[PDB]
């Protein structure tokens, strides 16, 4: 909520699309990542008290899940590359400056 | 990523009249078309480039092709015609048909 | 369903004009603003979109007014200040209702605001 910077997209169905099952996504996940940290975890989604042990089994999930992109995708199903420029504005030495006058 | 209107057309009654807009390079498959009366705030005719808002004229469709969009109109009335507007989407600036003013002879 | 904008602003050039776009009719928070600019007798131009939850304010850079889009959500009236005033700049401001998914969409605007920027007071 407090980060200063971007949220650029476009259209990556001219380029990413393919069949590419290598994208993926967190489809669930058991809370909000803090800010900018990323959530890696391959581990099972445990839906039941019931463990899975690294098997799949009743409500036994894999949380990450792909996009399965379509050649024929519309503008719905296109991916989006999406840039996010992390900066804190002021209060430390210029890295990106401006271009001074 | 800008987009080309022819900036005129006149046409008669009931006759078919087809509006282009050609974008430079890339084109995205949603479009956004508007007809602007004198004076008046565009309404928004064409949505997705492929549907209409509800209550617009069945004569009000859209379409692409390419890199053109087209405003397509059958049969017209009299009181159809006015400034005729296609939106870009995405490409960062929504960038918004020169414009065409429609005439509609025969009066 | 409603838009409704703050009244024709005359300023002098390099002055700053802000306009309010005020909602009614329709939910605030779920769709954003995009702000749309008619210079008399020449094409619609689209100045920027506005976030209601956020300060989401694209601005296109073929003219530049220093503008800032600012959305106050009590009153569901999201701003436009137009500064650095120019001669051109004169024209009527229209504000347009936009998704808050990236769909983008003008169904209902404001009424327009007309501008004049110039040194000739009205």
């Amino acid at each position: 909520d407090d980060f200063t910077g971007c949220v650029i997209a476009w259209n990556s169905n001219n380029l990413d699309s393919k069949g590419n099952y290598n994208y993926l996504y967190r489809l669930f996940r058991k809370s909000n990542l803090k800010p900018f940290e990323r959530d890696i975890s391959t581990e099972i989604y445990q839906a039941g008290s019931t463990p899975c042990n690294g098997v799949e089994g009743f409500n036994c999930y894999f949380p990450l899940q792909s996009y399965g992109f379509q050649p024929t995708n519309g503008v719905g199903y296109q991916p989006y590359r999406v840039v996010v420029l992390s900066f804190e504005l002021l209060h430390a030495p210029a890295t990106v400056c401006g271009p001074k006058k | 990523i800008v987009l080309t209107q022819s900036p005129f057309q006149s046409v008669s009654p009931k006759e078919k009249v087809t509006i282009t807009c050609r974008a430079s390079q890339s084109i995205s498959s949603n479009l956004h078309w508007y007809q602007q009366k004198p004076d008046q705030s565009p309404k928004l005719l064409i949505k997705y480039a492929s549907q209409s808002i509800s209550g617009i004229p069945s004569r009000f469709s859209g379409s692409g092709s390419g890199t053109d969009f087209t405003l397509t109109i059958n049969s017209l009335e009299a009181e159809d015609f006015g400034i005729y507007f296609c939106q870009q989407t995405n490409f960062w600036p929504y960038i918004f048909g020169q414009g065409t003013k429609l005439e509609i002879l025969k009066r | 369903v409603q838009l409704v904008q703050s009244g024709a602003e005359v300023k002098k050039p390099g002055a700053t004009v802000k306009i309010s776009c005020k909602v009614s009719g329709y939910s605030f928070s779920n769709y954003y603003i995009h702000w749309v600019k008619q210079a008399p007798g020449k094409s619609l131009e689209w100045i920027g979109y506005i976030d209601p939850f956020n300060g989401g304010t694209s601005d296109n850079l073929k003219f530049k007014g220093a503008a800032t889009l600012t959305a106050d959500t009590s009153t569901d009236t999201a701003y436009m200040e137009l500064s650095s005033l120019r001669s051109e700049d004169t024209a009527v401001y229209y504000c347009a209702r936009s998704e808050y998914d990236p769909y983008y969409v003008m169904d209902y605007w404001g009424q327009g605001t007309t501008v004049t920027v110039s040194s000739a007071s009205t």
